[PDB]
This record gives structure tokens, C-alpha cells and sequence, in this order.
């Protein structure tokens, strides 16, 4: 776990709102590969 | 060119830039905290008056 | 404009014409100017290939050191840098951050690499027969002199049959056997 | 106009050349233009934007709901007078310069920048700016003002000699 | 004052209910109109709701208590454990706030709670269980623990959310 | 007799009312001593008359002209015609010295017209929209393909653009050493060339920018877009500065007098506009052109010229404020009070691509399909240049001391408003009766730190409220006083 | 581009300069319609008839779509009807009409395309390459 530090720009209702949404391992590191993988193949 | 650009000046001097780049001085310390601390007395006691 | 007194130098210490901050202070033109690349805006690609490398570098060193991807581009990564040769070692895995240069880099092209393997007298004449087109690299012919030659084509970089120099060569050795061709 | 004259060998089967050129030059095809957006209403329509972006914007953000039993019905009887205050907008609406003009969309909106070459309060001697600006209204270099006028205009008030004693007058 | 224009819509609009703000006793009345106002609990959400803006959450976090009725809101204080003398008092709430209100941002991200705390008497609203987490990690560290300590206890404790 | 060319547009204290006397004196005498220096004036303008009523002034051409004309004038009237490269186009420097032509296929050659002296051509495989010079015949700008670049007087390439995505209209402030560029995609950018900062992109949101043209008086740049509309613009306010709806549809050409004060338009719907611009005013339209005149210039005299495709129409002394001086086709039901054609001139099959007068000489400068060729016309030139800025008698010591003296005296940017005489007032705050004073732990530290604050709030509540106290039946007066 | 009609008469040129211009192909009846019809923001790309040849639209770069109609205010060429296709920045690449069904296929810069039944403008079918 991260324990994010920062307050939040969101409230209760949202962050129990984004618990009923969710309800594909990590979308962070799916974009970071994917921007590697463009930038790599620039290089070659 | 001297006194022309001397005219200059002395018909320019109110504007802000080239006010704060004729007044300004290397003062000694002593003199500008001294200065500065019988700046803000002077505040003060006509803000009292 | 007219080498500026004291008092218009310190005036205006700021103005230059013929070069600004967009060419990243003159060095383009200079290292092109003394490494005799032909096609314009090259030191770009040599100075983003040695900025780019080391970009992708941190952007594949950040990611979190356990999954197999970081594993598979840092591979994939370091033998295609090894493959055209401008690391000599590759056991080297995160230093490449300050090696891999321009003196690096321009180390592969195929005039300095005809210099150290002895085939001319200098860039200066080494241009002049690869741009006459003498000088093959494997089975075809190579005109241009910003090549890079690779790891695995710097064995085969010979001239080619039938030209002057490889005829004097053979006469100055002489063992010229005229059976094929010179 | 248009399609005028090319005579290639491939083009111009016929209009050949016509050095009499009278009683043969009446076709006169006037092409006309079209009625392509009527761009004086885009152009009203703009002036009323910038123009209701204006006249000082003047709010009535009223006390919503206080004292008077606010929402889901109940229309009470007092009329929702308790906060008609105006912000201070950049021009009023009969001190811009676009209401005598037709067609010119001006904007006077003050410059961030351009403060800081003007100076903020009058100076000393030039008691006002009707002043001020008849003081600073004649330039002095050579470029704007003849040789001997710019030799008058700059000289120093005390032209003092250059390399001996200067005495106290004495004369009467 | 400041967020009056954001907090009767919800209760005019979006919930079925009437306001009036009486400057006679400085308070808020709510009447349920018999007309046309449905879901006869809205009253006290919406009491509640202006309850928790006034006793110190932010608007949106008060509109969380609004909408979603099953957040409840507890309140204790710090006179209760150690009987904490005026200089630790200021030890106390220091070291909850943390820097920055650090720490504060910290209980609240991870038991998916709020607090807010005055300067002594502290209030958490969100679910009941997530309260009795923050209630026992907050008294953990007015007893006065390591802030290291209390990150892990709280990285357990995630784990558990998970 | 001249002294509105040379004007530049009650008291208590006794030594200020002495010393406003004295400054307006001061004006007065400097405006007359200054207007008593054409009689000074090295030469005397150029002119055609009529001279009788037949003789129309629009029925002279150049083999006339060019006959009774001088013979380094005549020598003057080039026609520099090349075929293997588009469409020309034409930019004469500031002094009227070196040349710049720009084809539409490749073409871009700066050069001395005047003297054989092509000092930098260059070739290339890209479609040059237009090109400048910069300051002198040293650095000239072509706005290219997609990046606009900037070449040294031989012809090497001294900078691409990394911005200016493209470019289709661009010119030079002088003073200020400024390029501004406006393109295709919606935006007008201003770039010094002496720092190499750019110094604003100011997005436009009005479509693509048809015409462009530049006001010397004020250096404010004049746009103009396919909404009819002509923006005035400047780097101070990323807005339009102000905006005039001169045509409709599309404009394609714009052109400012040297002294800022008249502006010719021509849209596409077959309509020329003139306008004052310092009062706004539309002076007066003209219709029933035939075709919509793509190119309009105006001479240094007041002397404009439309220019419709195959024909070249000038027209002297159209920028009065009267009714009379409105630039009319022919001359119909014997009215004298007309104002016809000066002088035109009719091109065989090509259309003409820009114009541009030539600065100190008497003829004007059109760029075609074919190439070059420049008009004798006899007022359409200043004659008496002013040799401390603009000279075409330069040498290299005087060409850099120039140089020199315009980099020390570069103008910022900032200061240049619809009105550079702008500079010197009060800012907004006159006060013309002026008001001279005369006439009217870190918890704990910053705990404290509220306290204090919180009584300055409470004194300055106070002070405002004392303020405002000192500046504001029967029964009822039985029943007072409780 | 040019567009031309379904009798041998007219042809609409659409070009870079902002004007989609209408030619008659014969000088015998060039008093016809030899207009100019302006109004787009930047580049018009297209221009066709309708089947009933009393209908003339224009479609523009950025995805505006003009309906010129011979209406009244001798009286000549209003436009009576304006569409938009609210691409974000996907400007207009490619056009077609096909009038005998009235079908409006338009490819934008993004590997898009969408395709209308045009004189109501509702969205027949969009997708994307």
C-alpha cells in the first residue's frame, strides 16, 4: 500500500461511488509500457 | 549628446523604471538599517499622531 | 556586427545574430562541420539518439524492478545497442547513461571505421572514396558517408573487384592476379 | 474577367484575334458573389457579447434563503431585494467609443503590462496631466526638430565657464 | 454564509424538504412540506446533514453524509484518556495533524473516513466499522506512538479494507 | 502654409503658469523652425498633368512615358522576366535599395536592382509563399513550405523555425526588430531577431489569416480574415486590440499609408473599402469593380493602386475626407467631378501576384506569372529621403553604425499600443486636482500572528465605520427620549 | 476538387481559397449561375449537387456543411440551413455524395469516417480505420 498523503479532490459519496463502479493488472503501468513501447520503436 | 541626453533624463525622471535605476545606490549597511529602523519609527509615531 | 565597445557591449550583452538558443549553442554545425556529415540536421539525430537512449533508459529503470517486461525491452534494448556496436562490452547495464557519446557514436561510421582499419590516409581522402564509390560493405556497394557500419559487417568492409585502388594495391604488393577481374 | 484568352494550338477553336474589336465586344457576363453568411449579424452578434461582457456586470446575488422560508413552494410576500451590488467592470456603456461608430468593435480592457509606463500620480512642478502631457508633447532629438531649435532646446540651465573662478554677483 | 448557495439546492431540489435561516437565534429550521415532499427520513437526513457542516466537515463531505444515509458521525474528545495538561494537549493535537496535516490526510485516505478536530473534541464521520478503525488508531496515537509505527498499523489495516 | 504636416497634438501658481507659457512657446516656435526646412528640401516631386481636356491622364502608357522620361529612370524600369519558376512576388527593402523576389515553384533571390548585383539566389524544391528583409540586405526571411526560415546575404541558411508550423504572411517591425508571422492554422506570432526570443503567439480564433498588412506609424499589425472582419493586433493583449468588419466574405488585401492614418481594403465580393483609422470611420466604399481586386497598394503620397489580375488601376489623391475624391471607373454625363483612373496599365495574360512601390524613386514594383516588371509613375514616390535613418547611398561603415545604433536603440515590445504618443501620461489615476496629503511553537508564533491580524481588521472596521458616522406624531413626541 | 452535375451543365469547383465556385460548361449560357459562394471558416473541401439540381451544399475543413438555396431575402443563393460534425480535432480529409439516395459519406484526418442521409443530417453510421 502507497497510503496517499495528499487530502483528496474527491468526497465520501465519490470514493464510495468509484467502489460501487469498479466492482488489467495496473492502468498506470499499462499506459508507462505503452509509451515505452512507441518511444522504442522510434529509436530502432 | 551629453546635454541632450542629460535633457533627456531631467524630462524623463517620473517615469518608474528609470526612476528605480537612477535613484539607487551602493549604501553602506550601516546606513541602510539604520535607515530602514528610523523609517519605520517614523511610521509609527505618525501613525500614534 | 562591429565588435562592440565597452559601453554598447554593456549595453547590449545579449543580442547575438548568427547563432540563438535553438541550436543547442553552436554544436550541430561544429561537430558537422568536423565530422563531415553531408545531410543537414544530423547532430540532432546523433545528440537525441544520445539523449534518447538515456531517456528510455530511466523511463525502463523507474518502472518496478520484478516483471518481466522490464526484463524483455531492457534486453531487447541493450543487444540492438550491441548489435550495431557502439558498446564494446555488453555486460555494461546501467552505465550507459555516460559512455554512450557522440565520440561513441560517430565511432561506427564508416569513414572512421575505414581509418582505423587503415584503408586510407585520412577522413579527409576516406570520404572522397566512399563518395566515388569504391568501398563496398558486404555484397553491395555503399555510397553514402554517414554509415554506420554494425558489429557484424565491419569484418566484410573491403573494396570492392575492379576499381583503381584495389588495382594499385595489388600492383604496389605486387600480386596481382588478373584471373578475376584484378 | 474570367476564362479570358488562351490560343495554344490544342485550345482556342475559336475567339481569334479581333483587331477591329468594335461592334463585338458586348457580352459583358458579370459574375455575382453570394450571400455567403451575412456577416453583419456575426458582427452585431459579437459587438453584443463583448458589449453584455461590460457596463460594470451588475449582480443581484440575493440572500437565497434566509429568513423568509426559501424552497418547495411558498412565494412569500416580500420581493428578493438584498443584494444588488456591482462589481466595477473595465468601461461603462456610454463611455466606450464603439456607440457612435458602425461596424468597429473596440475593447478597452486596461493592460497589465503598459502600467509600467506610465507613471502612477502626477509629478511635482506639472500640477495635472493636461499638463504633463503639453510639458512632454515636443520631442527634443534631431530627428524630430531642426538643427538650430535643437541647439536651443538642449543647453543646461547654469552654462557655467568651463575652468575658472566663479564669484558672487555684486551689481547694483 | 460562504457555502449557503451550495447547500439548499440539495435540500430543496434534489431532496424533498423546506430551509429557513433564523438570524433570530442564529440557527437553521428545516419543515417537511406535506404536499409533495416524499421519503419521510428526509428530514432527518437532511438535519443531519447541515449537522455535520456546522460541527465542522467540508460541504462535500457533509453532502457524502446526505446522499448514501449510512454513514454515521462520532464524536469524543481528549480529556477522556490521560487527562492531558495543556502543554501535551498541544503535543496531542500537533501529533495528529502531523505536518501539514500529514498524518490527518493519512487516517483519513486509508479507513475511508473524515475527521475533522477542534481543540479538543474530535469528530469522525463515515461507516460504523471504518469509525471504530480510525476511533482505536487516532486513541493509539494520543496514547503516543511512533509515527512509523502507526503507518504500518494502518497499512494492516488496509489490508484489511482490501 | 505646411505646419499641419508638422503639429504634433487659467492657472493659480505664477511660476507654473510662466513655465507653461514658456513650453508652449517652446512647441510653437520649434513646430515653425521645423516647418521652415522644405524650403531646404533638396528636390521637388514628380507629376503628369493633363494640360488640356482630351489629354486624359489614363490614357499614357510606358512607351511614352518611358520616352520622355530620364534615361537612368528608364534604365531603372526593369523587367527581370523568368519563366521556369511560379508566380512572383516582390518585397523591396526599407531603403529602396536591394530587391527580394520569391517565386511560388522554388525561387527566392535577393538582390540590387539598381546595380547588376545579384548577391544571393537560391533555389529550392518547396513553395515559397512570400519573403522580407529584415533589417538591411545582411538577413532576409522566406516564409516556406512549413517551417519559415532566415538567410545571411550570400544565401546560407543561417535558421529554420521550430515554431511557425507554417507561414503565408509575414513582415518586419523595424524599430523593434521584430518578424511577425501570421498562417494557415489560426494563429499571428511575433518573434525578435535580435534576442531570437519569441515574445508572443496570440491565437486568433477568426479562421485562416487572407491578408496581412503593417501600420508604420504604430507598428500594430493589420489581419484580416475570411469573416470580413480586419483585426487590429499587438503583443500586449493576447485579444484582437480592435476589429473592424470592412467587407464581406473574405479579404484579400489590406494597406496602410506610411503616416498610419488611411487604410485600403479590398474584399471578394467585388467591393473596396477606405477607411480613416484613427477615427474608425468607413471614408468611402467603392462598388462595380469588375473582379475582386486581390491586391491593392498605396504609394507614400496618398497615390493607391488596385490591382485586379491583368490590370493595374492607380489612383492619385484618393484619401480625402470629401465626398469628391472617391476613386470612380469612368468618367460618364460630362462630370468633372469624378476622380478616374491616374494612370493603369494592362498586363497581357498573367495574373499580376502582389505589388509594392519602390520607397525613394518614382515607380512601382509589380510581380506577376512571368516575372518583374516595374511602372513609371511620377508622384507615386517620396523624393527627399531622410538620411538619418533610411539611405540608399549606404557604405559598410555607415550600413553597421546603423546597425549599432538601432540594437542600442531597439524599441521593447511592450510599447506599442493603438497610440505610441501613449507613453508618457499619467496612468488613469489623474487626479487634476491632486490630493498632496494636504486637502482632504510555529502553532503559537502563527497563533499570535492571527491575533494581530485580527486587530488590524477590527481597527480598520472601526476607522471605516467612524468614518461613515462622520460623514452622515404627536404622541409619538410626547413619547420620545425612552 | 470538382464535383460535376448529372446533366452535362455545371460543375462545382471547390479549392483552398475559401470561395467553391459554380461553371457552366458552355459561354451560350454563362449568365446562368457563375457565382461564388463564400462562408466557410477555413478550407472548403467539397461541393455537390443534390438530385434535384435546385440544392447545392458545401463541406468545409473543419466540418461545417452549407446548404445554398436559390430562396428569397433578383433573389439569389441564401443559405438556409447549417450543419456541423463536431469532430474534436479531427478536421474534414475526404468527401463524397452520392445523390440518387442521398447519402453523405465524409472521412476525417483520424481514420475516421461517418456517412449521413444528408437534406435531415442524422447520422446513418460512423466508425473508424
Amino acid at each position: 500500500f502507497e497510503l496517499s498523503d495528499v487530502k483528496s479532490s474527491k468526497s465520501l459519496a465519490e470514493i464510495y461511488e468509484d467502489d460501487y463502479t469498479r466492482a488489467a493488472l495496473s492502468e498506470e503501468l499499462q499506459k508507462a509500457h505503452s509509451e515505452i513501447s512507441e518511444l522504442y520503436a522510434n529509436l530502432v | 549628446k551629453l546635454e541632450y541626453d542629460e535633457k533627456l533624463k531631467e524630462r524623463f525622471r517620473h517615469m518608474p523604471e528609470i526612476k528605480r535605476i537612477s535613484r539607487h545606490r551602493h549604501v553602506p549597511q550601516v546606513i541602510k538599517k539604520a535607515q530602514e529602523i528610523k523609517n519605520i519609527e517614523l511610521s509609527s509615531i505618525k501613525r500614534r499622531e | 556586427v562591429r565588435k562592440l565597445k565597452h559601453h554598447e557591449q554593456k549595453l547590449l550583452k545579449k543580442v547575438d545574430f548568427l547563432e540563438w538558443k535553438q541550436d543547442q549553442g553552436h554544436r550541430d554545425t561544429q561537430v558537422m562541420r568536423t565530422y563531415h556529415i553531408q545531410n543537414r540536421e544530423d547532430y540532432h539525430k546523433y545528440n537525441r539518439i544520445c539523449g534518447d537512449i538515456r531517456r528510455l533508459a530511466n523511463k525502463l529503470s523507474l518502472l518496478p524492478p520484478t516483471d518481466p517486461f522490464r526484463r524483455k525491452h531492457e534486453q531487447l534494448l541493450l543487444d540492438k545497442l550491441y548489435a550495431m556496436g557502439v558498446l564494446t562490452t555488453k555486460s555494461k547495464i546501467s552505465d550507459l547513461e555516460n559512455k554512450v557519446t557522440v565520440s561513441a557514436i560517430c565511432r561506427r561510421r564508416l569513414p572512421v571505421i575505414m581509418h582505423r582499419l587503415k584503408m586510407a590516409e585520412t577522413i579527409q581522402d576516406a570520404v572522397k572514396f566512399i563518395e566515388q564509390g569504391h568501398v563496398r560493405v558486404g555484397p553491395n556497394l555503399i555510397n553514402d558517408p554517414a554509415y554506420l557500419v554494425t558489429r557484424n559487417m565491419e569484418d566484410y568492409v573491403t573494396w570492392v573487384d575492379n576499381s583503381k585502388i584495389k588495382k594499385t594495391l595489388l600492383r604496389y604488393r605486387n600480386q596481382i592476379d588478373d584471373f578475376d577481374f584484378s | 474577367s474570367t476564362r479570358l484568352k488562351i490560343v495554344d494550338p490544342y485550345g482556342g477553336s475559336d475567339d481569334e484575334q479581333g483587331d477591329n474589336v468594335f461592334m463585338f465586344k458586348q457580352q459583358d457576363v458579370i459574375a455575382e458573389a453570394f450571400a455567403g453568411d451575412d456577416v453583419v449579424a456575426e458582427f452585431q452578434e459579437e459587438k453584443k457579447r463583448v458589449i453584455d461582457d461590460e457596463d460594470d456586470k451588475e449582480v443581484d446575488t440575493t440572500l437565497p434563503g434566509w429568513g423568509e422560508w426559501a424552497g418547495a413552494g411558498s412565494k412569500p410576500k416580500n420581493k428578493k431585494r438584498k443584494f444588488i451590488k456591482k462589481v466595477k467592470g473595465v468601461v461603462n456603456k456610454d463611455k466606450r467609443r464603439d456607440k457612435n461608430l458602425q461596424n468597429v468593435i473596440i475593447n478597452e480592457k486596461v493592460n497589465k503590462k503598459n502600467l509600467k509606463y506610465q507613471s502612477s500620480a502626477v509629478p511635482f512642478p506639472f500640477e495635472n496631466r493636461e499638463q504633463y502631457e503639453r510639458s512632454l508633447r515636443m520631442p527634443i532629438g534631431q530627428e524630430w526638430t531642426s538643427r538650430a531649435s535643437h541647439q536651443e532646446l538642449i543647453k543646461p540651465r547654469i552654462m557655467t565657464k568651463p575652468g575658472q573662478v566663479i564669484d558672487p554677483l555684486k551689481a547694483p | 454564509r460562504n457555502s449557503w448557495t451550495k447547500i439548499y439546492p440539495p435540500l430543496v431540489e434534489h431532496l424533498k424538504l423546506q430551509v429557513r435561516m433564523n438570524l433570530k437565534t442564529k440557527s437553521v429550521e428545516l419543515r417537511t412540506n406535506p404536499k409533495f415532499t416524499t421519503d419521510p427520513g428526509a428530514l432527518q437526513k437532511g438535519a443531519d446533514f447541515i449537522k455535520a457542516f456546522t460541527l465542522g466537515f467540508d460541504l462535500d463531505d457533509s453532502i457524502a453524509l446526505l446522499r448514501l444515509d449510512d454513514l454515521y458521525i462520532e464524536t469524543f474528545e481528549v480529556k477522556d484518556v490521560k487527562t492531558l495538561t495543556g502543554d501535551h494537549l498541544s503535543r496531542a493535537i500537533g501529533r495528529i495533524a502531523g505536518k501539514d496535516g500529514k498524518t490527518k490526510f493519512a487516517i483519513e485516505n486509508a479507513t475511508r473516513t473524515r475527521i475533522v478536530l477542534a481543540d479538543s473534541k474530535i469528530h469522525i464521520l463515515g461507516g460504523f466499522t471504518h469509525i471504530r478503525m480510525a476511533r482505536e488508531s487516532v486513541v493509539s496515537l494520543i496514547l503516543g506512538s511512533p509515527p512509523g509505527k502507526v503507518y504500518g498499523n494502518l497499512r494492516t489495516v488496509a489490508s484489511r479494507l482490501k | 502654409e505646411n505646419q499641419n504636416k508638422f503639429e504634433r497634438s487659467q492657472t493659480k501658481d505664477k511660476k507654473l503658469r510662466a513655465g507653461l507659457k514658456k513650453i508652449d512657446e517652446q512647441y510653437k516656435k520649434a513646430v515653425s523652425s521645423a516647418a521652415a526646412t522644405d524650403y531646404l528640401l533638396p528636390e521637388s516631386n514628380g507629376y503628369l498633368e493633363p494640360e488640356n481636356e482630351l489629354e486624359k491622364t489614363f490614357k499614357v502608357q510606358q512607351s511614352e512615358i518611358k520616352s520622355s522620361v530620364d534615361v537612368s529612370t528608364a534604365n531603372k524600369a526593369l523587367d527581370l522576366s523568368l519563366k521556369e519558376f511560379g508566380p512572383y512576388h516582390i518585397k523591396y527593402a526599407k531603403n529602396g535599395t536591394h530587391l527580394l523576389i520569391t517565386g511560388r515553384k522554388g525561387h527566392v533571390a535577393s538582390m540590387d536592382w539598381r546595380k547588376g548585383q545579384l548577391r544571393a539566389e537560391l533555389f529550392l524544391n518547396e513553395t515559397c509563399h512570400s519573403a522580407t528583409y529584415l533589417q538591411n540586405e545582411q538577413y532576409f526571411a522566406v516564409a516556406q513550405k512549413k517551417y519559415t526560415f532566415i538567410y545571411d546575404h550570400e544565401g546560407t541558411e543561417l535558421h529554420r523555425l521550430k515554431q511557425h508550423i507554417e507561414a503565408r504572411h509575414l513582415d518586419f517591425l523595424p524599430y523593434h526588430y521584430l518578424l511577425v508571422t501570421a498562417g494557415e492554422t489560426g494563429w499571428l506570432k511575433y518573434h525578435d531577431v535580435s534576442t531570437g526570443q519569441l515574445v508572443s503567439e496570440l491565437r486568433t480564433k477568426a479562421g485562416p489569416t487572407m491578408a496581412m498588412a503593417q501600420n508604420p506609424w504604430n507598428a500594430v499589425m493589420h489581419l484580416g480574415h475570411s469573416n470580413g472582419t480586419v483585426s487590429l493586433w499587438s503583443p500586449s493583449m493576447p485579444e484582437p486590440l480592435v476589429k473592424l468588419l470592412s467587407a464581406r466574405g473574405p479579404v484579400n488585401s489590406i494597406a496602410i499609408d506610411r503616416s498610419g492614418y488611411y487604410m485600403a481594403t479590398t474584399g471578394a465580393d467585388r467591393s473596396m473599402k477606405i477607411w480613416d483609422i484613427r477615427n474608425f470611420k468607413q471614408l468611402h466604399s467603392v462598388e462595380s469593380l469588375p473582379t475582386p481586386g486581390t491586391n491593392v497598394s498605396i504609394s507614400d503620397t496618398g497615390l493607391l493602386a488596385l490591382s485586379r489580375g491583368p490590370h493595374v488601376t492607380l489612383w492619385k489623391d484618393a484619401l480625402k475626407l470629401s465626398g469628391d475624391s472617391k476613386p470612380c471607373f469612368g468618367s460618364m454625363g460630362g462630370n468633372p467631378h469624378r476622380n478616374t483612373p491616374y494612370m493603369s496599365h494592362l498586363f497581357a495574360g498573367n495574373k499580376v501576384e502582389n505589388l509594392g512601390f519602390v520607397p525613394f524613386e518614382d515607380l512601382l514594383g509589380v510581380g506577376h506569372q512571368t516575372g518583374i516588371t516595374n511602372l513609371i509613375v511620377p508622384g507615386a514616390g517620396e523624393a527627399n529621403y531622410d538620411a538619418l535613418e533610411l539611405n540608399p547611398f549606404e557604405t559598410k561603415k555607415q550600413r553597421q553604425e546603423q546597425e549599432v545604433r538601432t540594437l542600442l536603440n531597439k524599441l521593447p515590445a511592450d510599447t506599442i499600443t493603438l497610440d505610441p504618443n501613449s507613453i508618457g501620461s499619467v496612468d488613469k489615476r489623474s487626479s487634476t486636482i491632486r490630493l498632496n496629503a494636504k486637502d482632504l511553537r510555529s502553532f503559537l508564533r502563527k497563533k499570535t500572528q492571527n491575533v494581530i491580524d485580527e486587530r488590524k481588521l477590527r481597527v480598520q472596521k472601526q476607522l471605516d465605520k467612524e468614518k461613515n458616522i462622520r460623514k452622515r406624531d404627536v404622541i409619538e413626541e410626547a413619547l420620545s427620549r425612552f | 476538387s470538382l464535383t460535376w452535375s448529372q446533366d452535362s451543365r455545371f460543375i462545382l469547383t471547390t479549392s483552398k481559397d475559401l470561395s467553391a465556385k459554380i461553371w457552366s460548361v458552355d459561354s451560350e449560357e454563362k449568365n446562368l449561375a457563375a457565382t461564388t459562394f463564400n462562408g466557410h471558416r477555413d478550407y472548403v473541401m467539397g461541393a455537390f449537387f443534390s438530385h434535384d439540381q435546385e440544392k447545392i451544399y458545401t463541406v468545409s475543413k473543419d466540418g461545417a456543411v452549407f446548404v445554398w438555396e436559390f430562396t428569397k431575402r433578383k433573389y439569389s443563393w441564401r443559405i438556409t440551413k447549417k450543419h456541423f460534425f463536431y469532430a474534436n480535432q479531427a478536421k474534414v480529409k475526404c468527401v463524397t455524395f452520392h445523390p440518387a439516395t442521398r447519402l453523405l459519406a465524409v472521412g476525417f484526418t483520424s481514420g475516421e469516417f461517418r456517412l449521413y442521409d444528408l437534406p435531415d443530417f442524422t447520422l446513418i453510421q460512423q466508425l473508424s480505420m
